[PDB]
């Protein structure tokens, strides 16, 4: 569900 | 700059969680299990990359291009490491352990299995160390291969140089002759180059399987596959 950029950017 | 030992310990702690995938195999169900597994691993791979020191100081475009470029090589070197002490077996995950002959279930995959097994066999013969494995997996990410992707580029060079220095330091601790240390380093680097070539084959094969509607490809794996 979660994309490369969202995974890279977040948390 | 960290010390080489500080750097190696950061790489250890960066290691991703292990994943489990969960009838006898058809072409369809084997690819489903392997693609499901790959997609889960990819999620953890991004978190791992973010723990490699310096990685998140690179431009976001570099971070993206580094991962698009190396993700299959990283999956494969992980597989080789999990499989290193089991001749003839690919330990894809706990509860997904495949004998060499099980590649016969999927068109084209047996050639790739044999290449993965032969490379794993060279790592075994070399007696690849835990510390060396950590360094080489990080070097793969940081573009030791030098695929063509100023400040982010300069930083990246620094980061790759630091991990190379750490691998050199690990090799130096073995106490073997300077000649043998150089040859060991060359052999490991030539093996990384081979993993890149196996990765190209893997990518090809997955794109073929997707095209022939043999297996669906969704989500992060689809995103990463779409970049090749
Ligand atoms: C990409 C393929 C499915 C996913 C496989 C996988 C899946 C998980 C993993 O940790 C490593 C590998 C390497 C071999 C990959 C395969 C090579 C061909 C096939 O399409």
């Amino acid at each position: 569900i979660q994309s490369l950029i969202n995974l890279l950017a977040d948390n | 700059t960290l010390s080489p030992e500080q750097l190696v310990l950061t790489l250890l702690e960066a290691e991703p969680p292990n994943v489990l995938v969960s009838m006898p195999f058809t072409e369809a169900s084997m690819m489903m299990s392997l693609t499901k597994l790959a997609d889960k691993e990819l999620v953890h791979m991004i978190g791992w990359a973010k723990k490699i020191p310096g990685f998140v100081e690179l431009s976001l475009l570099d971070q993206v291009r580094l991962l698009e470029s190396c993700w299959m090589e990283v999956l494969m070197v992980g597989l080789m490491w999990r499989s290193i002490d089991h001749p003839g077996k690919l330990i894809f995950a706990p509860d997904l352990v495949l004998d060499r002959d099980e590649g016969k279930c999927v068109e084209g995959i047996l050639e790739i299995f044999d290449m993965l097994l032969a490379t794993t066999s060279r790592f075994r013969e070399l007696k690849l160390q835990h510390k060396e494995y950590l360094c080489v997996k990080a070097m793969i990410l940081l573009n030791s291969s030098m695929y063509p992707l100023a400040e982010s580029s300069r930083k990246l060079t620094h980061l790759l140089n630091a991990v190379t220095d750490a691998l050199v330091w690990v090799i130096a601790k073995s106490g073997i002759s300077s000649q043998q240390q150089s040859v060991r380093l060359a052999n490991l680097l030539m093996l990384l180059s081979h993993v890149r070539h196996i990765s190209n084959k893997g990518m090809e094969h997955l794109l073929s399987m997707k095209c022939k509607n043999v297996v669906p490809v969704y989500d992060l794996l689809l995103e990463m596959l779409n970049a090749h």
